[PDB]
RNA sequence: UGAUUCAUGACUGGGGUGAAGUCGUAACAAGGUAACCGUAGGGGAACCUGCGGUUGGAUC
RNA sequence: GUCUCGUAGAGGGGGGUAGAAUUCCAGGUGUAGCGGUGAAAUGCGUAGAGAUCUGGAGGAAUACCGGUGGCGAAGGCGGCCCCCUGGACGAAGACUGACGCUCAGGUGCGAAAGCGUGGGGAGCAAACAGGAUUAGAUACCCUGGUAGUCCACGCCGUAAACGAUGUCGACUUGGAGGUUGUGCCGGCGUGGCUUCCGGAGCUAACGCGUUAAGUCGACCGCCUGGGGAGUACGGCCGCA
């Protein structure tokens, strides 16, 4: 994240850009993930849970476009 | 085949900070994503590419 | 571990001709060549347990082929262990 | 007492505090202020407002130097990442460049154990 | 190799030998021998000036080449030998011109190996160069302290020195003690480590084995009378004072280095 | 007899030694019945990051076919030569003679 | 002079049952620090802590 | 089962090297706080900390790539480079001719912790110390911190060592994916491994469902109410 404020660019526009370049770098999420040690069994357990959730939710979405609520 | 020397192509697969871009975003095949990562890591060692953007 | 040339040489010396790669004598001679060649690798790498599993498979595969040859034609068996330098 | 006009603002934004240090371009500090020393302790010290007050006090501590232009280096995940920059522009400095310099190990050392609260 | 003795007698139960089958079994090279009779720790006033020295086996002195200044001429190792005078083994080397010399045996050196000294010698174990010509970071032994004086540092079995930096006329060394020490870059050093690293694994096993080495018994000061030692005295086992040498100086932490002349060369003390 | 790709980077102040170093190296491959498939001189380039506080270096790329022994010797030369600030030896499946993307 | 087997022995180890007195509240809900396994150290007690492992964890 | 050609791979053993970060050391600038929590205090700081810049030392781990992705008998394996080395798969043929499957006893491998000898020690952290919380708090929280975690060699032989599902072979409707080969003209096939759903059937139910917990055969291991107890005694093994 190296935001060079260009000429005539107002400060607020540069401030929203730097914020965008930070979030697109994931620096905040990366720092929060490195604050404490995660056991390898814990890392594996939560990687699997996020994949089961991404899958089982998409499979229910397909069953919710083929059904009427009223 | 991917070349660690072919710097112009490699730059398409790294972010502005220098990180390798996920294959799910560039739509690269898995077999070639693995060759890209190897090539990018060789180029970094030869200082043809940066490790992090604060260089 | 055996190169193409070394393999082909063994096939010619123990087979019926140049492409008798399947005879028991050739197989046993090929295994013997790899077992002996790998003795130098495991003298230096005593903790390479994963490779040694492959070596022990060669040893047991050779033992079974020898036990089969001895049960079929004892004469061919006796000649073979003598040429190769095997106890049994 | 020598003029500079071209400085660098370093923002140390941790979860508990915000430290603002203005240096020249070679890293030599000219003045500093912290959210903790600006009249806030405890839960008040770790707020974006307390960070803003620190940014103002730092701008005052270096007003003798005649600084006009600033690059901004932000470090850390704390709540004072943005309110300090907003206050540095409102202080009259021309914000030329904004950069994140938060350290990231490329693996590195094992972090402390997770808290059981 | 490190070999435990079997406990066929109480004096053998704890013995551990260092057995090296590569050492010469015959006699040493006679032109490089000198007699070297014993002192009992006594000086030329006839007084004991270092306690606990006396007896032990007769020993001939081997003339060892610590200077390593026969430059440009290769030598081949003829054999390794036991040297009673030191912990390291030594190697008899034959130069191309027909001269023979003894050197400290580096780790890995064996009969048939080739060695050389001088500015243009290859960077190989057993070769000796001025440290000006040795890469920073290398491991070396038998290091000179003044150019041309001869090796004086890292000579004991298994020891070595690390060249950590080179600035101008000086190199910085990490010694075995942990001290960081500056030495002139023109001082020579031999590549590698001193051999016989297993030396420290031996176990003497019995009192007589120390007597064979010329070491006489140590009597504890607390076992004496007050007239003999500050620790002496007491009805029963008593102590009640700060531990001192037989001459009264504190002996559990008090520092005794006092050499302002060489202080300029110590970058960092061992601790 | 395997195929190797060698890149080494020279201290810019010793750029005048590169043509000498190049000839010396290939003479060691050729003298051992090894071939040179490709030899490029990339000149001074900007380093992506400083190395030994430098900011530029003189790159050289070769492709040879040599026995492992002379390549092991070549790497010993690189390690102890103060001008070579960084090198890299890689095996290649086949000989490579086509022009690299640098030229 | 051994082996084996039965009986017995100051004292001591844990176990079961009964009964409920004293001390806490470890587990069952996310049981209020998810639980459990192997191991190690510690602690009046249930247990606590480290290291790796499991889901036979709620929430998301 | 052998040979030929090729393919993917964190499979193993050995050596080298790179960049980020932490800590420590030195110096420059600079001045009153820093750090920590629910709030605090212990702790660190005017003997100049924290912050910021430059240089050095050292150990350990390899961000991104990264994936219900890959490899391995299991345990497990993740930067890059070289050296030694095991297995798997595919396409066309050639070769041997039942050489096969399973396996009591036996032998080998076997996470983490732990043990022995010698090294190493940045970060983390049992024990321990202090500060808090509390009725108490031998805890959870905070500030520190030693074994240990790392390396070499040897020992130990256990884990919810799990798919709580032994190995081998045959057979029995489907759908959508991942990964890695290969044939043919993006399109059509054909192999290997793998994820999710679900049919018949099976099941106490939950569920399993061509990778079976369906339908069969071969061989082995194991169970026989709860507690006492995987304990006692004896044997074997182990330094413990
Ligand atoms: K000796
Ligand atoms: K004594
Ligand atoms: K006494
Ligand atoms: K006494
Ligand atoms: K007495
Ligand atoms: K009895
Ligand atoms: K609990
Ligand atoms: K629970
Ligand atoms: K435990
Ligand atoms: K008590
Ligand atoms: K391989
Ligand atoms: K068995
Ligand atoms: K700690
Ligand atoms: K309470
Ligand atoms: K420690
Ligand atoms: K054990
Ligand atoms: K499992
Ligand atoms: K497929
Ligand atoms: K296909
Ligand atoms: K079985
Ligand atoms: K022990
Ligand atoms: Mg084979
Ligand atoms: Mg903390
Ligand atoms: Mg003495
Ligand atoms: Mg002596
Ligand atoms: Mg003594
Ligand atoms: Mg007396
Ligand atoms: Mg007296
Ligand atoms: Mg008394
Ligand atoms: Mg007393
Ligand atoms: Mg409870
Ligand atoms: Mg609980
Ligand atoms: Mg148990
Ligand atoms: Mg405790
Ligand atoms: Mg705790
Ligand atoms: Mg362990
Ligand atoms: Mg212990
Ligand atoms: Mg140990
Ligand atoms: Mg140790
Ligand atoms: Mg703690
Ligand atoms: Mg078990
Ligand atoms: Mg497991
Ligand atoms: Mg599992
Ligand atoms: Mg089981
Ligand atoms: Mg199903
Ligand atoms: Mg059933
Ligand atoms: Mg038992
Ligand atoms: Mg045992």
């Amino acid at each position: 994240p190296v935001i060079k404020v260009r000429e005539n660019e107002p400060f607020d526009v540069a401030l929203r850009r730097f914020k965008r370049s930070c979030e697109k770098a994931g620096v905040l999420a990366e720092v929060r993930r490195r604050e404490f040690y995660e056991k390898p069994t814990t890392e594996r357990k939560r990687a699997k849970a996020s994949a089961v959730k991404r899958h089982a939710k998409k499979l229910a979405r397909e069953n919710a476009r083929r059904t009427r609520l009223y | 085949e991917i070349d660690y020397k072919d710097i112009a192509t490699l730059k398409n697969y790294i972010t502005e900070s220098g990180k390798i871009v996920p294959s799910r975003i560039t739509g690269t095949r898995a077999k070639y994503q693995r060759q890209l990562a190897r090539a990018i890591k060789r180029a970094r060692y030869l200082s043809l590419l940066p490790y992090t953007d604060r260089h | 571990s055996l190169s193409t040339e070394a393999t082909a040489k063994i096939v010619s010396e123990f087979g019926r001709d140049a492409n008798d790669t399947g005879s028991t004598e050739v197989q046993v001679a090929l295994l013997t060549a790899q077992i002996n060649h790998l003795q130098g690798h495991f003298a230096e790498h005593k903790k390479d347990h994963h490779s040694r599993r492959g070596l022990l498979r060669m040893v047991s595969q050779r033992r079974k082929l020898l036990d089969y040859l001895k049960r079929k034609d004892v004469a061919r068996y006796t000649q073979l262990i003598e040429r190769l330098g095997l106890r049994r | 007492r020598k003029q500079v006009s071209d400085g660098v603002a370093h923002i140390h934004a941790s979860f508990n505090n915000t430290i603002v240090t203005i240096t020249d371009r070679q890293g030599n500090a000219l003045g500093w202020a912290t959210a903790g020393g600006s009249g806030f302790r405890g839960s008040r010290k770790s707020t974006p407002f307390a960070a803003q007050v620190a940014a103002e006090r730092c701008a005052d501590a270096v007003k003798e130097y005649g600084i006009k232009n600033l690059e901004v280096m932000v470090k850390g995940p704390g709540p004072g990442r943005e309110s300090t920059i907003r206050a540095l522009n409102a202080a009259g400095f021309r914000i030329t460049n904004i950069t994140d310099v938060t350290p990231i190990p490329h693996x590195g050392c094992r972090p402390p154990k997770k808290r059981r609260v | 190799a490190v070999v435990k003795c079997k406990p066929t007698s109480p004096g053998r139960r704890h013995v551990v030998k260092v057995v090296n089958p590569e050492l010469h079994k015959g006699k040493p090279f006679a032109p490089l021998l000198e007699k070297n009779s014993k002192s009992g720790g006594r000086n030329n006033n006839g007084r004991i000036t270092t306690r606990h020295i006396g007896g032990g086996h007769k020993q001939a002195y081997r003339i060892v080449d610590f200077k390593r200044n026969k430059d440009g001429i290769p030598a081949v190792v003829e054999r390794l030998e036991y040297d009673p005078n030191r912990s390291a083994n030594i190697a008899l080397v034959l130069y191309k011109d027909g001269e023979r010399r003894y050197i400290l045996a580096p780790k890995g050196l064996k009969a048939g190996d080739q060695i050389q000294s001088g500015v243009d010698a290859a960077i190989k174990p057993g070769n000796t160069l001025p440290m000006r010509n040795i890469p920073v970071g290398s491991t070396v032994h038998n290091v000179e302290m003044k150019p041309g004086k001869g090796g004086q540092l890292a000579r004991s079995a298994g020891t070595y020195v690390q060249i950590v930096a080179r600035d101008g006329a000086y190199v910085t060394l990490r010694l075995r003690s942990g001290e960081m020490r500056k030495v002139e870059a023109d001082c020579r050093a031999t590549l590698g480590e001193v051999g016989n690293a297993e030396h420290m694994l031996r176990v003497l096993g019995k009192a007589g084995a120390a007597r064979w080495r010329g070491v006489r018994p140590t009597v504890r000061g607390t076992a004496m009378n007050p007239v003999d030692h500050p620790h002496g005295g007491g009805e029963g086992r008593n102590f009640g004072k700060h531990p001192v040498t037989p001459w009264g100086v504190q002996t559990k932490g008090k520092k005794t280095r006092s050499n302002k002349r060489t202080d300029k060369f110590i970058v960092r003390r061992r601790s | 007899m395997r195929h190797y790709e060698i890149v080494f980077m020279v201290h810019p102040d010793q750029s005048e030694q590169v043509p000498g170093m190049i000839e010396r190296y290939t003479a060691a491959i050729t003298g051992a019945e090894g071939k040179i498939h490709r030899l490029e001189d990339w000149g001074r380039r900007q380093l992506a990051y400083p190395i030994n506080k430098l900011h530029k270096a003189h790159y050289v790329l070769m492709n040879v076919e040599a026995p492992q022994e002379v390549i092991d010797e070549l790497e010993t030369t690189f390690r102890f030569n103060d001008a070579v600030i960084r090198s890299m030896v890689m095996r290649t499946k086949h000989a490579v003679t086509e022009a690299s993307p640098m030229v």
